[PDB]
C-alpha cells in the first residue's frame, strides 16, 4: 500500500530563483537500495535508525549523486520502501516514519545512526506520516514525501527536511537470528540551481 | 462639540485576554506566501484522524502468555488523567483544557508471530460498583470477542455515559464527572503457538484515537508539575 | 479567530497586519 | 467482523448511538488559542547611556512550563504576526522615580544593531543623552511615562518580518556554511524582530514582556509533550480543581 | 447620554510611526501649483532606471594589461554590503533597509583605445566552496563571453538565488541569507595592440543598476558609523 | 485625527446599576442546551396562578365552633405587611418590591367533616371607620354568603380601592395609601352537626392568590430584619 | 432584560456572552 | 501614503493639509 | 424641550426616561 | 467660516449657536 507525506510532489520550479534551472529525469535521479540494520533480539523498544535523507549516504547515489554535487540547491521528494526480512515464527512490530526537521541526533548530523527515543515520541511517533510494520502481517512500510522546508527549495549539504525513523515498537521477539532492514529510496522531482565550479 | 464621555470604573486596568487588537506601528508589509504542506486548522482534527500509542509499566503494549485465565490483562481508569494515557497525544492534548467530551477509540494490534494465536474479551465496565476481577465477572458488560487470526488488529469505542453535558480533564478524588468507568481487557483464551519454546507470549499494542463525537473546552494555564 | 469587536477594523486590513499573495 | 452487536459473535461489537455536537470544537482552534496576551519573558531596562544590548523575540527555546511554551512545540512550522505590552514593574519604593520617561524601539527581522549615546537633549545643565536607535524614526519608537501613570504600561502591533515564507520552530540543518555548535537548529530570522526598552530607571524596575500572536497557522503537528510526572499503575493521576471532594 | 469608555492601557503612549494624523491648527491654506520636472515617486525606479559606477581599488573601472592570464581581475562577495558597491547608488538607497531581492545588472564599458581589443570571461560563482582562483576554475559555472570588439560595452545579470524569499542588507559574519554568491570578471586574453608602447593597459567601467525584480523592504534607523 | 473629548463630570464613578454590559474576557463559550421543564419568566405568573396558605395564631386555618355568632372569626389589616399575610408567596414576593396594585383572592375551603355543615359572611370593610365588631355591623357593606354544604370551598376577591394609583408594600403607621380596609370572615350560623360529640369545630383553610390586575414595582432592597 | 444603550453590541452576540443550542 | 484609520478624515481634507491647484 | 446633543439617544427612550400610557 | 470637523454639529444647528429671522 502506498501512503503520502502531507502530499504528492509537485514538480514546481523554485519561487526564489531567477537563476536557470536543471529538472532532473528519473534516469539522472535514479533508484537506490541500501540494507538499514539488523533489528536484534536484544534492543529493546525505543530504539531507532535514523535516516536522514539523504546525506551521510549521499557519497552512494552515483549519479543522482553526481549533480547534486555540482550543484548548490536542490528540491525533491522521496519514494522510500523500508524492508524488514523476517520468517513468520518472528513477532514484533516497528513504525518507520518521515520527519519534517527531525532533530535530537545529538548533532551527528545528516549521518544516519541509532538512538532510543524519549517515549512520548515513540507513543506520539505516529503523529507523523508513518506506517505499521507488524511481523505478523505485512514486511514492508511504503511511503512518499514531497520537497518541504523553510525555503521553497535547500541545500542538501546543510539541510535535510525527509528524515525517516525506523521506529521499535514491540521487541523481535521468536527464532534466535537477526531480522535485516533495508531501505530503498529514490529521489522524485529533483531539480538543481547554480553550478559551482571545477574541484581543482 | 466635544463627545460627552463618562470613563468606565475599569477604564486604566489591563485584561489578558480582550477580544480586540492593538495599535499597528508597522503597516503595509506584504508577506511572502507559502505552500507549505499540511497546514492543520483546529487540534481535535490531529487528535481525531491520529493514532496514540498508550501507556503500561512503561511500555505500549500488553503481554499474554501461555498461562492466562480471567486475571484481567489490561485495566484503566477512564479518565484522561489515567496512567495508560499519559504517554499519549490525546490526553496531552487535553491538558490543555478542562474538559472532554465523546468516545474513544482502541486499537489492539497482535504482534505475536504468525504461528500464534489468542482470543480476549475487550469489555468496558461502568463507574459503580468497585472494579471486577475476573472475566466472568465482567462478560455481563459491554465487551465483543477479539480472536487474534480473523483480525490481527481490533477497534474499540468506549463511550461517553454521563449526566454530565462534559467530562473532566483534570480529574481527583473520585467525583460524579471525574470517572466514566473502566476499559479492561481480559485473556479469553491463551498463547496456542506452533511451539511454545520460541513462542511463549504475544504483544499487543494499544492505541489512542479521538472520538468522533470528542471535544475539548475551556483552554487553561498550566499548575505546579505533579 | 478571536478578534471581536466591530472597531476591530478602526484600522486598516492594510495596515493593521501583515498581508499574503 | 459482524459489527452492530447482541449475539456473542467474535469480531461484533455492540452499538454506539454517538453523540451530538455542543461547542462545534471552536475552542481546538489552532488561530483562537493563539490570538491572546501571553506573559512571556521578563527583562530588565538598559541605562539611557551605555552601549546596550537589544533583545530577541523569540517565543520557539521554550523549557518553561507555560502552555504558550508547548504548543508552540506542537508544529513543525509556524506564521502568525505578533502583540505586545511592556508593563514594568517596580523593584524599589516607588517614590524613587518622580519622571520616568521610558525610550522602546522595535527591530524588524535583519536591522542593523550597534547603539551608544548619540541624542542629546539640553536645558539648564546636566542634560540627558538617549540611545542613538532609541530615538524615533524608521523602526517604530514608543515612549511613555511611569509617574502616576495608572497603568504602568504600553502596547501595539508588530507584522511577520522574516525573510522566510514560514518559521522553522525545528531544523535539521545549519544555518551557516561553518557547521559550528550554536548554529544547529538555527538558520536566521526564524523570529519576529527585536526591542530595546531603555530609560532612567533600568534599576528602579523590570519589565513583563506579553505576546499576543493573531494569524496563527500552524503547520505539521509534531509530538505534544506530557506536562505531568506518570502516574502509579491502574491508577488516576488525582489533581486540585474548582470542583473536589469538600 | 455620555459615551461609556475604557481607557486602553497604553492610553498616553507616544509611538513615533502612528499609521494616523495628528490635528490641524492652520486650515484653508491653498498651495501654488508646482510644474517643474523630475518629480519621482518610488525610490526603486531611479535604482531601477540608472546605472552607478562600481568602487575598486578607489577607483570606477578595472584594468587589463598586455599581461593577465587566469588570476581573476575583478572580484565581489555577492552582498550588499560588499566593497565594489560602497560607493553606488543601489547599494546606499538600501542602507535605508534591512531586506532586498533580485537580480543586479552590471555595464562593463571597455575604454581602451580603437587600436586595442581584448576578451574577459565574466562569470557568477555561487556561495559555497571557497572561491575559484583561476578562469579554467570558475569556467565551468554560469558566465558569458565578452570579446570588446563586437561590443564595447556590456550586460550581466547576477541572479537571486536562494532559499531566501529576501536577502541581507546589512551583511555579516557569514550567514546563510548574508551571500548570494560571487561575480567576477576574468581575462580570457590579453591585450592586442595596434603599438604595445602607446596602448599597454585598458580600462573598463563598470556600473551596477537595480534588477527589474529587484525590491527592498523594512526601513530602517542608522546604527554608529563603521 | 483624533477625536475631540470632554470627560463628562462622573467619569470614573461607578453606579450598581447601569443599563448596559461590561467588556468579555472569554468569548467562543457554547453552552449545552436545556429542555428541563418549568423555566418561569416573570414572578407575577407563579404569583397568579398560585395559591398560597394564610396565617392565623400560627397555622394556615381558622376555625368554626357549635358556638359563635356575631365575633368576627377572621380580620386582617389589607396591607401586604398585614400579618395574616406573613407566612404567604404573594406577601414575601412583595418584600422584593415597594408599590403593589390590585385585588386579590382568597379560597376558603371547609374542611370539617361531610357529617357537619356551617355558614359565613366573608365581607370587606373600607378603610375609614374604627373597625365594625359584628356581623350586624358588617353586613351592610360589600361581602357574600357561603354555606359550606353547596361548595365546600369559596374564592373572594379583595378589591382594589384607592386614589392610590399604586400602593405601599411596606406598610406603616397609617398613611392614605398604606391600607385598602379589612377582610372579615363571620359566622353567619354555626357548627350543625351529625353528631355533636364526634364533630363539635371544622377548619376552614384560607388560600390568597395574586389579582389578575395585580403588578409590583420599584425593586428594593432589605433592611435590617424586624 | 436590562441591557440598553446601543454601544451594548459594542461586542458581538458572539463574544460577548454564551451561546445556546 | 501612510495615513490609515478611518478617522483619519476626521477632519476635513480641506481644514486638515494643504491644498494644490 | 432642552434635549440637544445626538448622544442624547445614546441610552433608549425606554431606559433613559419614564413611559405614559 | 472656520469650522470644520465633522463632530461640528455634534450638537444641533439650533442648540450649538445663534439663529436669525
Ligand atoms: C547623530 C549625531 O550626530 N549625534 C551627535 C550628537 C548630536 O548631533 C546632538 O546630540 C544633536 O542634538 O552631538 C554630538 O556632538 C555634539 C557635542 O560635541 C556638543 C558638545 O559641545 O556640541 C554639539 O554642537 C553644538 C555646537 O558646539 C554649538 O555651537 C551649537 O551649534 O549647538 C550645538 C548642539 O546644540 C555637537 O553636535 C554629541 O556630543 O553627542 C555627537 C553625536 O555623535
Amino acid at each position: 500500500g502506498t501512503t503520502y507525506c502531507y502530499s504528492k510532489p509537485d514538480g514546481r520550479p523554485p519561487s526564489t530563483v531567477s537563476d536557470p534551472v536543471t529538472r532532473l529525469g528519473p534516469t539522472l535521479s535514479r533508484h537506490y537500495t541500501f540494507k538499514v540494520g539488523e533489528w536484534p533480539h536484544s534492543q529493546s523498544h525505543g530504539h531507532a535508525w535514523i535516516c536522514p535523507l539523504p546525506s551521510d549516504k549521499l557519497k552512494k547515489m552515483g549519479s543522482f549523486h553526481e549533480v547534486v554535487k555540482a550543484h548548490h540547491l536542490v528540491k525533491n521528494g522521496w519514494d522510500v520502501v523500508v524492508q524488514v526480512n523476517a520468517s513468520f515464527a518472528h513477532s514484533g512490530a516497528l513504525c518507520v516514519a518521515a520527519v519534517p526537521e527531525y532533530e535530537h541526533t545529538h548533532e551527528k548530523a545528516l549521518k544516519w545512526s541509532e538512538l532510543e527515543e524519549p517515549a512520548y515520541t515513540y507513543q506520539q511517533l505516529s503523529v507523523f506520516p508513518h506506517q505499521l510494520l507488524n511481523l505478523r502481517t505485512n514486511s514492508s512500510v511504503h511511503l512518499v514525501m514531497p520537497y518541504i522546508g523553510p525555503g521553497p527549495t535547500t541545500n542538501l549539504t546543510l539541510h535535510n527536511p525527509w528524515t525517516i525513523v525506523i521506529l521499535i515498537l514491540s521487541e523481535l521477539t521468536g527464532p534466535g537470528q537477526t531480522v535485516p532492514v533495508t531501505m530503498s529510496v529514490a529521489p522524485i522531482d529533483a531539480m538543481v540551481n547554480g553550478p559551482l565550479p571545477n574541484p581543482e | 462639540a466635544p463627545i460627552r464621555v463618562v470613563s468606565v470604573p475599569e477604564s486604566d486596568s489591563f485584561m489578558s485576554s480582550v477580544p480586540d487588537n492593538s495599535t499597528p506601528l508597522y503597516p503595509k508589509v506584504v508577506v511572502p506566501p507559502r505552500q507549505v504542506p499540511g497546514r492543520f486548522t483546529n487540534f481535535i482534527d490531529v487528535a481525531k484522524q491520529t493514532y496514540s500509542f498508550c501507556s503500561i509499566s512503561g511500555k505500549p503494549y500488553f503481554e499474554v502468555t501461555n498461562t492466562s485465565g480471567d486475571e484481567p490483562l489490561f485495566q484503566m481508569d477512564v479518565s484522561l488523567s489515567a496512567a495508560e494515557l499519559h504517554g499519549t497525544y490525546v490526553a496531552s492534548l487535553s491538558s490543555f483544557f478542562a474538559q472532554y467530551r465523546g468516545s474513544l477509540n482502541f486499537y489492539f494490534i497482535f504482534t505475536g508471530a504468525a504461528a500464534t494465536k489468542a482470543k480476549f474479551l475487550v469489555a468496558f465496565v461502568p463507574p459503580h460498583s468497585a472494579a471486577p476481577k475476573t472475566r466472568d465477572e465482567a462478560m455481563a458488560c459491554i465487551h465483543a470477542v477479539w480472536d487474534v487470526g480473523l483480525n490481527s488488529a481490533f477497534s474499540f469505542n468506549v463511550p461517553y455515559s454521563s449526566p454530565a453535558d462534559f467530562m473532566a480533564v483534570y480529574s481527583a478524588e473520585a467525583t460524579v464527572v471525574n470517572v466514566s468507568g473502566w476499559l479492561q481487557v481480559y485473556a479469553l483464551t491463551a498463547l496456542t503457538s506452533t511451539d511454545i519454546a520460541v513462542n511463549s507470549k504475544g504483544r499487543v499494542l494499544v492505541a489512542v484515537s479521538a472520538g468522533p463525537d470528542f471535544s475539548l473546552r475551556h483552554p487553561v494555564d498550566l499548575p505546579d508539575k505533579q | 479567530g478571536n478578534s471581536g469587536s466591530i472597531v476591530q477594523n478602526f484600522y486598516m486590513q492594510q495596515y493593521q497586519n501583515s498581508i499574503d499573495a | 467482523v459482524t459489527n452492530v452487536g447482541e449475539d456473542g459473535e467474535p469480531g461484533e461489537t455492540e452499538p454506539r448511538h454517538a453523540l451530538s455536537p455542543v461547542d462545534m470544537h471552536v475552542h481546538t482552534d489552532v488561530s483562537f488559542l493563539l490570538d491572546r496576551f501571553f506573559d512571556v519573558e521578563t527583562l530588565e531596562l538598559s541605562n539611557l547611556t551605555g552601549s546596550p544590548a537589544t533583545h530577541v523575540l523569540d517565543p520557539f527555546g521554550s523549557t518553561a512550563q507555560l502552555a504558550w511554551a508547548r504548543l508552540l512545540n506542537t508544529c513543525t512550522y509556524f506564521f502568525s504576526d505578533l502583540e505586545l505590552s511592556i508593563q514594568f514593574k517596580f523593584t524599589t519604593t516607588p517614590s524613587s522615580v518622580g519622571e520616568g520617561f521610558v525610550w522602546v524601539k522595535w527591530f524588524p527581522v535583519g536591522a542593523p544593531t550597534k547603539t551608544t549615546d548619540a541624542w542629546q537633549l539640553e536645558g539648564g545643565g546636566n542634560s540627558v543623552r538617549i540611545q542613538q536607535l532609541a530615538v524615533a524614526g524608521m523602526s517604530p519608537t514608543v515612549v511613555f511615562k511611569i509617574a502616576g501613570s495608572r497603568s504602568q504600561a504600553c502596547g501595539f502591533s508588530v507584522p511577520y518580518t522574516s525573510m522566510w515564507r514560514v518559521v522553522p520552530v525545528f531544523y535539521n540543518g545549519w544555518g551557516a556554511p561553518t557547521k559550528e555548535k550554536a548554529t544547529y537548529n538555527w538558520l536566521p530570522g526564524a523570529h519576529f524582530g527585536s526591542i530595546l526598552l531603555t530609560s532612567d530607571a533600568h534599576d528602579k524596575g523590570g519589565c513583563y514582556l506579553r505576546y499576543r500572536f493573531p494569524r496563527a497557522n500552524m503547520y505539521c503537528p509534531r509530538p505534544i509533550p506530557p506536562a505531568f510526572t506518570r502516574p502509579a499503575d491502574k491508577t488516576r493521576h488525582k489533581f486540585p480543581t474548582n470542583i473536589n471532594k469538600q
